[PDB]
C-alpha cells in the first residue's frame, strides 16, 4: 500500500511536469517561428532595396 | 513525504534477501527489489510555473496564448483517484497470493503447537522439584506413561534393563569399570537364542 | 490439504522462493495503473 501510494504521487508530479513542459515548448516553439516570420518579412525589405539599387 | 517514507521498506526487503539461500530465490528477491525501486522512485523536478500573463505580453499570436492557457488548466484539474485504487486492493488481490498466504498460515500453526509444547512443559516443570526428594510411584504420576511402557517390557518379559533403549546411559554408567565392558544389544529378549551348529569334514564344526 | 503440492505436512521453510515468487506475480500485475490513468486523462483533451 505505500509503495502504491508513493508510486501514484510521484508519478502524478511527474504527468504534472510532463503537461507544463509541453504547453511551454509549445509556446517557446511557436515564438521561434513568429521570430523567423518576423526576420523573412524584414530580409524581403532589404532585398527590395538591393534590387532597387541594380536597377 | 519525500524522506523518512520509505526506510520501512528498506528493512523489510532487506531480510526478505537475506533468508534467501537458494539462487532461484535470489532471483526473485531482484525482480521483487526492482518493482519496489520502480514503485518508490522518488520524482523531483521544480515543476515550473507558467506565467500567460508575460508570454502574452511580450508576443504571441492572437488567441494562442489563451487557448494554449484554458486548454492547459482543463487537464490540470485531472487528477489520480487514489481512493478507487485503495480498496481494490485491500479487498482482495492476487488469488495466487492465497496459496502462501494458507501455506505459512499452517506453517506458522505448526510450529506454534511446538512452541507451545515447549513453553507448557516448562511451565509444569515449575512445581516439580529434587527428584530424590519424591517417590517412586509419585514420580511416575508426574511422567505419565512410564508405568505403562514399564508394564510393556514385564508382560514381555523384556526383563534386561535398557534393551530397549537406544541409548542406554544407565547401562554405560554401571559398566565404566567392568570386565569385557559391553552394554546389552538393542531389543534383546532374554528368551531368544539364535545359536546354530554344523557338522564339516573336520571336527567341532571346523 | 488439496491446494499445495508438498510430499509431507511437516512444512519447513529454508528458503523465501515459494514467498517472493508470490510477491512478484502480485505487485507486478498492479504494474501499468498509473499508465492507464494517463492515458484517460491525457485522451480527454489535446493541449495544442
Ligand atoms: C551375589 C548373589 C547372587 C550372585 C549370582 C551370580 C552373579 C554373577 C555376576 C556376573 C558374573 C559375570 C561373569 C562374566 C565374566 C565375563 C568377563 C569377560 O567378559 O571376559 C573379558 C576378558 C577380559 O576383557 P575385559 O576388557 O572385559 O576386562 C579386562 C580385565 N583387565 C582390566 C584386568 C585387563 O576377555 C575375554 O573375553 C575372556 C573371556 C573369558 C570368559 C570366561 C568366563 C566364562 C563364565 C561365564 C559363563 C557362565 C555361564 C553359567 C550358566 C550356568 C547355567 C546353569
Amino acid at each position: 500500500a505505500d509503495s502504491i501510494n508513493n508510486f501514484l504521487a510521484n508519478e502524478y508530479l511527474r504527468l504534472q511536469s510532463h503537461i507544463t513542459s509541453r504547453a511551454l515548448n509549445i509556446l517557446k516553439q511557436a515564438q521561434a517561428y513568429e521570430t523567423m516570420n518576423q526576420a523573412a518579412l524584414l530580409q524581403k525589405l532589404i532585398d527590395d532595396a538591393t534590387s532597387a539599387i541594380d536597377n | 513525504q519525500a524522506p523518512g517514507n520509505q526506510d520501512k521498506i528498506l528493512k523489510w526487503i532487506s531480510t526478505l534477501s537475506n533468508k534467501a539461500t537458494t539462487g532461484e530465490s535470489r532471483s526473485y528477491c531482484t525482480q521483487l527489489s526492482s518493482l519496489v525501486s520502480f514503485y518508490n522512485k522518488q520524482h523531483v523536478e521544480q515543476i515550473p510555473t507558467i506565467d500567460f500573463n508575460e508570454w502574452k505580453s511580450v508576443i504571441s499570436t492572437q488567441g494562442l496564448v489563451d487557448k494554449v492557457k484554458e486548454n492547459y488548466e482543463s487537464l490540470i484539474k485531472e487528477q489520480y483517484n487514489t481512493d478507487a485504487i485503495s480498496k481494490q486492493i485491500s479487498s482482495a488481490s492476487s488469488k495466487a497470493l492465497d496459496d502462501i498466504e494458507n501455506e505459512l498460515s499452517f506453517h506458522a500453526a505448526i510450529w506454534l503447537n511446538a512452541y507451545a509444547d515447549y513453553t507448557m512443559f516448562l511451565f509444569e516443570l515449575e512445581e516439580y522439584n529434587d527428584p530424590n526428594d519424591y517417590l517412586m510411584h509419585e514420580n511416575f504420576d508426574f511422567f505419565r506413561g512410564l508405568e505403562t511402557e514399564l508394564e510393556e517390557l514385564t508382560e514381555t518379559h523384556n526383563y534386561i534393563p535398557g534393551a530397549k533403549d537406544d541409548v542406554n546411559l544407565r547401562g554405560y554408567l554401571a559398566t565404566q569399570f567392568a570386565w569385557g565392558k559391553k552394554v546389552i544389544s538393542f531389543y534383546r529378549h532374554p528368551a531368544d537364542d539364535f545359536k546354530c551348529a554344523k557338522a564339516t569334514k573336520n571336527m567341532l564344526g571346523r | 490439504e488439496n491446494n499445495i503440492a508438498s510430499n509431507t505436512y511437516i512444512l519447513i521453510q529454508q528458503d523465501v522462493a515459494n514467498m517472493a515468487k508470490a510477491y512478484v506475480h502480485d505487485i507486478c500485475g498492479y504494474i501499468d495503473v498509473a499508465n492507464k490513468e494517463n492515458v484517460r486523462i491525457l485522451s480527454k483533451g489535446d493541449l495544442i
